[PDB]
């Protein structure tokens, strides 16, 4: 079974009922642990990754007034050891902290079946009010944060081996 | 299920009774603590830092005529100051504590009495008569007393990082570093 | 015979066996694990381990925190390839 892998037997814990579930655990991961954690914890990655990837073009493309002079010509991992002393990634990590402490809560609700994962009720502007469209929105984010977080693996890396930030590698190479 | 933290459970204890409730608990002390007892202390910080921002913002600005009186920066002023004056103060606010409490000032014996949490009595001009008035007003006392509690926490430390005074220090803020 | 009852933590099951092999529930989070799984897993911890080992029995003065961390799989494997042996034995 296992649509995706079509030689493996389909993942036990995996039943299709997940958004983006499409059989895929070659080696057997969901087995162990509670799969309700692994969503969430992909959740956070996506989101987090794809957040990082649209960064890592929007800083190559533009940076804010004055933060030229501090990080001379820093890229990526570069631009965050820089700032580390000056001390922006310490505050962004307390902040960042503070949600995470809340989020920890959550995680603790959704063990429990209360809350369902990656779930934090943020919808502002209202987008999702109809359930297809709320389906086809959580089938879109699952699908662009992986895309995501390989895209984000990709920048960094290029960026080791070249020094080089996306955007500015793709204009030239 | 809570109005504050929408994707947490509403906390058992907080069910709308007592004014400012929006459901506000993530850390679940209101199970481990009586509620009552918390209120208490939420109040007793407010008012004391309300009025410790006034203090700080209207002593960067006016200063008693004694030179050891005369500190823009509310830290330094602490220390520039005598110290019996000080030691003055914490005896008279020890002797208000015990007599606005009536002795009975524990966890286990400050509401043996039966009066409501943040109620010490203290309503000289009697602007409680009308009790609409009274109900917002409770709001606000919390309201402003929170607002009054983060707003002192950013003076104090503002004060120790440039060691100039609350509006001094917002005026002169270094945009080229 | 009047002594309080003994509090255990939530979800504590009976792991007493007397069978060829325990329950599957003495492995916890890995009890739906297959036995291939934890074959696989053994071996491949062993090597690692083996590896990122011998890459730090002369320890410097600044060893690699991955090496460190790797070794650390030797270990592992024997609880893996023990969890094998348990998985294979009791219907997996
Ligand atoms: C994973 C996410 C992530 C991380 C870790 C960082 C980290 C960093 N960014 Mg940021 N950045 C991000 C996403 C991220 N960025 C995104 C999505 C954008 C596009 C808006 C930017 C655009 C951006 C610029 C233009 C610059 C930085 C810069 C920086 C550095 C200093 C902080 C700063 O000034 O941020 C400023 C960033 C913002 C004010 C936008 C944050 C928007 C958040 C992530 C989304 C909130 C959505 C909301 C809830 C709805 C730091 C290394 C500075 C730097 O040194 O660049 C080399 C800088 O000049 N970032
Ligand atoms: C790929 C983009 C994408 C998509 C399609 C969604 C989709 C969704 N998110 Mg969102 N989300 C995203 C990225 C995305 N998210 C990111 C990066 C973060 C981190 C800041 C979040 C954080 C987040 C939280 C905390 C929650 C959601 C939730 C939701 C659901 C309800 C809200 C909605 O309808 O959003 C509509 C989505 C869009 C209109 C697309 C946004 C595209 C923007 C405008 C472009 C970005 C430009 C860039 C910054 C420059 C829905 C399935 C809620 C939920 O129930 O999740 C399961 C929820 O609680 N999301
Ligand atoms: C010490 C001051 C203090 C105290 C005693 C209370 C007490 C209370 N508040 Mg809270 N509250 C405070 C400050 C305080 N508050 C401030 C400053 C704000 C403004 C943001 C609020 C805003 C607020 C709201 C909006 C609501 C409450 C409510 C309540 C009640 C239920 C929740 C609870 O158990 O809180 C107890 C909380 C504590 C004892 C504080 C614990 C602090 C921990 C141990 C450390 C905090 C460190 C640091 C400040 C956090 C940032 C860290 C950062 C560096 C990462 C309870 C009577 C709810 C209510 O009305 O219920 C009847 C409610 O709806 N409060
Ligand atoms: C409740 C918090 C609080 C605390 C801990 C202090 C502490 C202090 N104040 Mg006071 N002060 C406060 C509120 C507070 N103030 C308020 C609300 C006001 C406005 C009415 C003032 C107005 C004020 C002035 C004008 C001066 C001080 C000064 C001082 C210092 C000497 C004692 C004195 O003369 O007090 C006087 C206290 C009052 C007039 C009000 C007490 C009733 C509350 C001392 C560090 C002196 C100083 O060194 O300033 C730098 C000084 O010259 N304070
Ligand atoms: C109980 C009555 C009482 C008495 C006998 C004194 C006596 C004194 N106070 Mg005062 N003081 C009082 C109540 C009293 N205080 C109250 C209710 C407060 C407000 C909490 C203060 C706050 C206060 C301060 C802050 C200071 C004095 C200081 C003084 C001394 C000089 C001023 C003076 O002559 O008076 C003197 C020993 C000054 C001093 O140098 O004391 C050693 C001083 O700095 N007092
Ligand atoms: C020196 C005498 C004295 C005495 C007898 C008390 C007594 C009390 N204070 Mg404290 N308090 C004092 C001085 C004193 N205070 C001073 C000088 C300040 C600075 C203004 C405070 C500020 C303060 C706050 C902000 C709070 C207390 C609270 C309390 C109560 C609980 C204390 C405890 O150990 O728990 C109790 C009524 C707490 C309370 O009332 O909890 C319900 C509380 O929240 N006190
Ligand atoms: C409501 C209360 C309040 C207010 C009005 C302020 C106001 C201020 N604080 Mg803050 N502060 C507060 C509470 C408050 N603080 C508390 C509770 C703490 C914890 C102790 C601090 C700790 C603190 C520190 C350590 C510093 C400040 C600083 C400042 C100043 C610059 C902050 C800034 O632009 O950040 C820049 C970032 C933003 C404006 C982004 C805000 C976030 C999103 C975009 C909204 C400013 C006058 C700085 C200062 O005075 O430097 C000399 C400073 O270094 N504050
Ligand atoms: C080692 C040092 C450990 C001491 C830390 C003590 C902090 C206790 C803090 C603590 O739990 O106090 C909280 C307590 C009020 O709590 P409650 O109202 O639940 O009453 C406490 C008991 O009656 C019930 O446990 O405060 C008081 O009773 C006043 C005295 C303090
Ligand atoms: C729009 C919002 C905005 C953001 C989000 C933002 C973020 C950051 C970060 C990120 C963590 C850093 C690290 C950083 C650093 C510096 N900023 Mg900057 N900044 C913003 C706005 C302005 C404006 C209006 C000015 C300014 C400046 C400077 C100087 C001065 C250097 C010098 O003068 O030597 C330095 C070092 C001033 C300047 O010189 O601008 C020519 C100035 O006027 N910024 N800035
Ligand atoms: C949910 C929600 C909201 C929201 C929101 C927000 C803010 C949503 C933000 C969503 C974002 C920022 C999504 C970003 C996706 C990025 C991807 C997929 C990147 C892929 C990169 C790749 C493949 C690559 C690459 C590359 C590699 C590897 C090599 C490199 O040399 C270059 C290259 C490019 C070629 C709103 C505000 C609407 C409110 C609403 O009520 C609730
Ligand atoms: C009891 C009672 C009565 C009464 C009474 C009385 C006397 C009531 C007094 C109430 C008072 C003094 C309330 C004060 C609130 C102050 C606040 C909220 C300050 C916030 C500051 C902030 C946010 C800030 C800040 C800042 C920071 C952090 C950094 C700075 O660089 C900049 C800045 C300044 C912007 C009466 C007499 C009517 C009788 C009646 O029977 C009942």
């Amino acid at each position: 079974m296992s649509p995706s892998v079509p030689f493996l037997k389909r993942p036990v814990a995996l039943d299709g009922s997940m958004v983006g579930d499409v059989g895929f655990d070659p080696l057997g991961l969901s087995s162990v642990g509670d799969i309700k954690f692994l969503r969430e914890a992909e959740l956070k990655h996506c989101r987090l990754a794809m957040l990082a990837a649209a960064g890592s073009m929007a800083q190559d493309l533009y940076t804010f007034p004055g933060v030229d002079k501090v990080i001379g010509d820093a890229k990526m991992t570069a631009v965050h050891d820089k700032l580390v002393s000056q001390g922006a990634m310490g505050q962004l990590l307390v902040w960042i902290g503070f949600a995470e402490v809340f989020a920890t809560m959550a995680l603790f609700e959704t063990l429990d079946g209360k809350r369902a994962p990656g779930d934090f009720k943020f919808d502002p502007l209202g987008f999702g009010k109809n359930p297809e469209a709320l389906k086809r929105y959580q089938l879109a984010e699952i699908k662009n944060g992986r895309l995501a977080m390989l895209g984000f693996g990709g920048m960094v890396h290029g960026y080791f081996v070249t020094g080089k930030g996306p955007l500015e590698l793709l204009t030239n190479f | 299920n809570s109005a504050a933290v929408p994707f947490l459970s509403r906390p058992a204890a907080l069910d709308g009774s007592m004014v400012g409730d929006v459901g506000f608990d993530p850390l679940g002390f209101t199970g481990k603590y009586d509620l009552k007892w918390l209120r208490e202390a939420e109040l007793k910080h407010g008012r004391v830092a309300m009025l410790a921002s006034l203090g700080c913002l209207v002593q960067e600005f006016i200063h008693l005529p004694f030179e050891a009186t005369s500190n823009p920066v509310a830290s330094e002023a602490f220390f520039q100051v005598p110290s019996g004056g000080l030691w003055q103060i914490f005896t008279v606010i020890g002797v208000i504590e015990h007599v606005s409490n009536g002795f009975n000032m524990s966890g286990s014996t400050m509401f043996k009495s039966g009066r409501a949490p943040g109620n010490l009595g203290f309503d000289p001009l009697n602007f409680g008569k009308n009790p609409t008035a009274r109900a917002r007003y409770e709001l606000a006392e919390l309201k402003n007393g929170r607002l009054a509690m983060l707003g002192f926490a950013g003076m104090i430390h503002g004060c120790f990082i440039t060691g100039k005074g609350p509006l001094a220090a917002l005026t002169s803020l270094d945009w080229h570093q | 015979a009047g002594y309080s009852p003994v509090p255990s933590p939530d979800n504590t099951k009976e792991t007493y066996w007397e069978t060829k092999a325990p329950s599957s529930q003495v492995l916890g989070i890995g009890k739906d694990v297959s036995s291939g799984n934890y074959i696989v897993a053994s071996v491949v911890a062993a090597v690692v381990g083996a590896a990122c080992t011998g890459q730090c029995i002369p320890l410097t003065v600044s060893p690699n925190p991955v090496f460190i961390l790797g070794s650390f799989l030797l270990p592992y494997s024997w609880a893996l390839h023990v969890a094998a042996w348990i998985q294979r034995n009791n219907g997996k």
